[PDB]
């Protein structure tokens, strides 16, 4: 694991907001997180574009299965580890990569899922503004542990561990060690 | 002994003492080879990495320029910069040596990894050179490294047959290869590879925007400045390259059925014969230039910017308020005006060039200042404003609207101060590409041959102010930081905030809103 | 004891004291008969002169008003003054006394106690000056100001406008006129059966009487000034075009009312003449038979009918008849086919308040969708349907979208209101001031920016249509009235004095600046389109709404 | 025996100038004049509208015959005493009327000449600026005698002799009496 934050009773939220004059756009995305949970349904990580742009990335457990929904402008694209159960309490790591409209997802040592949606579609994830970890004010708050969060070179959980100026921690969330 | 060891070998340069006491030294590196000679089977092919030389390359004079035809009355006067049109004889000096092997750049290093400012020239995609632009003054003034680049022009760099036979956009690809060489090698000169800024005027301003829209350019430059230049202007992209390729082919005995043998034909023939060739498009459009290839340029620059199909780049756009002087000048009498009947005609075929009866009438109305209805001096200013708005102001504000809405720190400007010259008419406003001598800091070193106007203390103190905004932007992505100077507010479609640049520099609201939106919101869907 | 002997017999006025520190008394001759009753055989006929009386008739009370139907809804608020609509219950009381025999005047004569000559004659009667003299104590014939009330040619009554203050402020004689309205005064079968323009012909008969009789009251029949607002502003203009107006007046003022708006002339008189006949069982084949029976029917039955025209047009009103109105007012004015009069024309900031005061919300804005519909409603009702629907709607919408502030619905409210203002009022008014200037008539132009907002007027609103009337009439001078119940301030009193100075100076000299001095209101000409911006901070400015006035005058007519 | 003024050697001009703000327009025009001359070519009275406007009235003598030319909007309208010379040195009174497009013309007490122009004709003489008696500047100066000029109510020559503020006499004009 990396920097571990426990998400407790009633859930919490860790929000990194990109400085206004440096809100980044991109064509390919890297997203990796280690976790351990029992939730059948929860939202772990959500990346949002600025207000007005409907562009998003969401890492979410649904039906007990980990996966990612996302839209860059055209269509809502879904990808998940369908074959196995991921809310077993054991520490898992899920890696997500997003090359344009196309994406791949892997969990632990298991076979790598590839998703390639048909029809021409946009590639740019426009002006990204906020990363939300725990998604308390989303519907399903995460309960369990999130550790070592990578989003395109950003160690977001390590940033909150050394009092980064942009991150806010509201809700039941504790640092490990 | 100005000597730098790079990836591709060791290179020697020259030390220019500036034509000013205040300003200090600049080490020049002229005719540096950034890509392999695009000749033989490499003509009409993407640029190749250049080959490593073993010794020390005597890169102290300019390199030959790319093959270009330069004749007074055979070039689109209205399209090219004004100092260019009016000074063709002096221009021709820098265009004397012409090699097909022409992919070379020039580096100006002042004497920390200094910011990198790549300058892309361009009148009509047919002619021009970075050698015209002396990135000396701008360099030691703002302590920035400046680069002026040569790329395949005319046919030799933009020929497309609409398929894989000729893909086009080679020029653009050369610019890419330039930035490739730069981000890899500029470190050896003392540059910051993560602070590279491409800037240009005219078509060279379009090229800037055209690179922002190409996935190839990713991770090669962070900021961008476009001056009197857009990817959205009618002459920014060639929409019928195969049409002209085949019309060119007929003029050199190459027009064959199969497209692949037509391309192999033209390759074999000498470069001088294709360049001297007489090929011209319906006015305000182009024969050779960037094409929609579905690879470099994935789709139309208009679609891609409404889709947000571009990375977040630090953009600074702008126009001068008398852009299309060249359109109007040729019908001005001694009393410095334009008659009512000359106004009605100009509009008419302006519609017959770019677009019927209602459009002919609306424009005619919109560009009549009913405060001074009958004065032909006023009727000149607004007829001037017509082309100014339609070709420059409208596309520029369109871009800035679509860039700020997709979260990019955009900054817009109006340049209203012209260099006082007797080369142009007295009544004149700042013409197309009149901001160049200010950007390049020419007022600092007095008049040159290429900019001969009587330079005044105000022109120098304006040029200092502009060079500040320009360098500051290349440093921080913000024209206000870090060098101290009215602060240039960030542009956004809510209040469309632009810096009105001139004798009285001021931040103003919604530049020409009521006329700009005529072209962007009323005219589009009138049919 | 105010007896005056006109050409038709003696009349007895009533002295009226005024309730203001400054202003002096006014002898008012009310219900003075300028024409013989247009009753029976004389219904739908031009007015005849009155019958001479050998007694002393009491011109001391208001005479009946012309037949009209006053009903909320069934009258077009978008057209009538905003003081007129918001206060109908007050207007009912002025109109509840009714008759077809209604052709009357009210004459407001200022009276000083200064005895100039009568006291010299009291000492010395022998000298020619008194022995057989003509000069009076109030010597010097006073300029005459005839006001033509104008609603929608359907209603109204001069009795609504008390000329007292305006009379005794500018030392002018103010006259208010009753003329035939509704069907009675404007029915036309489009020929010689009914020729229309009867009301107009009344006004002309009024001006005949006045030009023949005002001298007795001490009036100058060569310094007569017809002025009007609303549709009465239109009558003023329609009279400058009428040949019948030769020698009867010399200077004219039109307030937010031209002869050029879509509701100043009835262009289908016969369509509406025959629809009315249908509603009273008189729609017969020959027109003269149709008019024949309409004369036998009691006026009330005719005035009580629901004859709605299309929006912003009229059903009954002045018609192009090639007699009273020689041709189409646009043709008559493009070719300069009009006698010379000193003109003073003008419009208000927000005439078309009542064109928006329905869709404006609690935060007082207008939605992007509410706006697009309103222009569509505007276009289809005023400029018809096919030919060029889209190219016209999209242009107007573009020209009435403030682009410096495109999304804010408050300023979208303003411009929508401007659309109706510019189109119905500013465009035609600036057109008329243009065409009068060219053919050498001294022209003067004003914008009206200062209102007095009541408790019925929405706060955001500027000067509404008609809002200028109280100031012209000097209502702030005597405090709030039941008709104009605004709490007029010190600032409102100052302005109302200033408007009155011009408005009388104009009747006195034909130049608003002289004699009584107050920024000189410069003359208007097509060259610099110079206008006085009347308000709290008055300026003479140039080219009023130039880019919008010309949109309608120049570009739009090309868009069909 | 009107207010006689003698026009002499070379010629002269007596000019009426209606105050700017009281320039008359009109539908009908009455104009009478008394004269003795021997001239073949002359302009006696010319009425001109404010600059820009075309509207003009000219009482003239061409090849001995007397006439009146006028434009009030559409066309120039002629009416001429066609069949008798008037430049016989004897005394003559010419009376000219106008109503809309039409005109009337009588010389002394001959049959009255009547002109009725074909086609649609305008009626208003606009903003009349100046009455020019003597024609010196039109191009043909008058030599002879002119008496009691009546025009739309105005006795021009009388008020000219009566030292009018708006009359300017310049040239070889002299007052008989
Ligand atoms: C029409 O406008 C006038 C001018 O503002 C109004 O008169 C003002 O009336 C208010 C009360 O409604 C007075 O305010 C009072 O001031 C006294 C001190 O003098 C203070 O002790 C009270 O607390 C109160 O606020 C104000 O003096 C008065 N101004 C004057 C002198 O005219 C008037 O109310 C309006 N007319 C109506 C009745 O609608
Ligand atoms: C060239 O030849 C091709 C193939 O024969 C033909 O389709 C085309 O019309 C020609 N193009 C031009 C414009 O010369
Ligand atoms: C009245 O009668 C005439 C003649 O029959 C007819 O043309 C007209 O439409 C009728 N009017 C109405 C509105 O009923
Ligand atoms: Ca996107
Ligand atoms: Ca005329």
């Amino acid at each position: 694991s990396g920097t571990t934050y426990i998400f407790s009773k009633g859930g919490g939220q860790i929000t990194y907001k990109w400085p206004p004059n440096d809100r980044p756009s991109t064509r390919a995305d890297r997203l990796a997180i280690g976790f351990s949970t029992v939730q059948k349904e929860a939202v772990l990580v959500r990346v949002d574009s600025s207000s007005g742009l409907g562009d998003y990335l969401e890492l979410h457990i649904h039906q007990g299965k980990i996966g990612v929904k996302f839209n860059v402008g055209t269509d809502d694209i879904a990808i998940e580890e369908s074959n196995a159960i991921i809310n077993d309490g054991k520490y898992h790591v899920v890696r997500f990569t997003r090359s344009g409209g196309n994406a791949t997802l892997q969990v632990d040592s298991w076979p790598v899922i590839e998703r390639y949606p048909a029809g021409r579609q946009l590639t740019i994830f426009n002006s990204q503004a906020t990363i939300i970890i725990g998604g308390k004010e989303q519907g399903q708050p995460f309960q369990g542990q999130l550790s070592g969060l990578y989003y395109n070179g950003l160690k977001v959980l390590n940033m909150a561990a050394e009092n980064d100026a942009n991150i806010a921690i509201v809700g039941n969330v504790r640092l490990v060690g | 002994d100005p000597l730098v060891t790079t990836n591709f070998g060791k290179i020697r340069g020259i030390k220019k003492e500036l034509n000013n006491e205040i300003l200090g030294p600049v080490i020049q590196f002229l005719g540096v080879p950034y890509a392999a000679p695009p000749t033989g089977e490499h003509r009409f092919q993407p640029p190749e990495p250049p080959s490593p030389w073993s010794d020390i390359r005597n890169a102290t004079q300019f390199a030959p320029v790319c093959p270009q035809n330069i004749i007074d009355g055979r070039l689109p006067e209205v399209m090219l910069p004004v100092w260019f049109t009016n000074n063709l004889d002096v221009v021709s000096s820098y265009v004397q040596d012409q090699s097909e092997d022409c992919l070379y750049l020039n580096i100006y290093v002042p004497t920390g990894p200094k910011p990198v400012m790549v300058y892309i020239h361009g009148g009509s995609y047919m002619e021009g050179t970075g050698n015209l632009y002396d990135g000396s003054v701008l360099a030691s003034y703002g302590n920035v490294i400046v680069i002026t680049v040569n790329y395949r022009l005319g046919v030799l760099g933009f020929l497309s047959t609409g398929d894989q036979a000729a893909k086009g956009n080679y020029g653009l690809l050369d610019l890419i290869q330039a930035l490739r060489w730069t981000s890899e090698n500029i470190g050896f000169f003392g540059g910051d590879p993560l602070r590279i800024t491409v800037f240009g005027s005219g078509a060279g301003g379009s090229c800037v925007n055209l690179l922002t829209l190409s996935h190839y350019s990713e991770g090669l430059f962070q900021r961008a400045i476009a001056q009197s230049g857009t990817a959205l202007s009618s002459w920014a992209v060639s929409f019928q390259p195969a049409k002209y390729a085949r019309i060119l082919a007929t003029k050199v005995g190459c027009n064959v059925s199969d497209t692949v043998e037509l391309v192999e034909c033209l390759q074999k023939k000498p470069y001088k014969e294709l360049v001297d060739q007489d090929v011209q498009p319906a006015r305000y459009h182009i024969a050779f230039g960037p094409v929609i290839d579905g690879d470099v340029i994935p789709d139309d620059p208009q679609i891609l910017m409404e889709q947000g199909e571009f990375l977040n780049y630090d953009i600074m756009l702008g126009v001068n308020q008398g852009e299309g002087l060249k359109f109007v000048e040729n019908i001005v009498d001694s009393d410095d005006g334009v008659s009512a009947s000359d106004f009605d005609f100009a509009v008419s075929n302006f519609v017959d060039n770019l677009y019927k009866d209602v459009l002919r009438e609306t424009i005619k109305f919109m560009y009549t200042d009913w405060a001074d209805r009958h004065n032909p001096e006023t009727r000149r200013k607004t007829l001037l404003a017509l082309f100014t708005d339609h070709q420059w102001v409208a596309p520029a504000v369109a871009t800035a609207d679509l860039h700020s809405n997709f979260g990019s720190p955009t900054y817009f400007y109006a340049f209203y101060h012209h260099c006082q010259t007797d080369q142009v008419p007295a009544w004149a406003d700042a013409a197309h590409g009149d901001e160049v001598p200010y950007v390049l800091g020419i007022p600092m070193i007095g008049p040159t041959e290429l900019f001969p106007c009587n330079f005044s203390k105000n022109d120098v103190m304006l040029s200092a102010v502009v060079m500040t905004y320009w360098t500051n932007f290349a440093k921080t992505g913000d024209p206000n930081q870090p060098v101290p100077q009215v602060a240039w507010t960030r542009y956004s479609q809510k209040d469309q905030l632009y810096l009105h640049i001139g004798l009285k520099p001021r931040v103003k609201e919604h530049y020409r809103a009521n006329k700009v939106n005529l072209w962007l919101e009323l005219v589009p869907h009138l049919h």
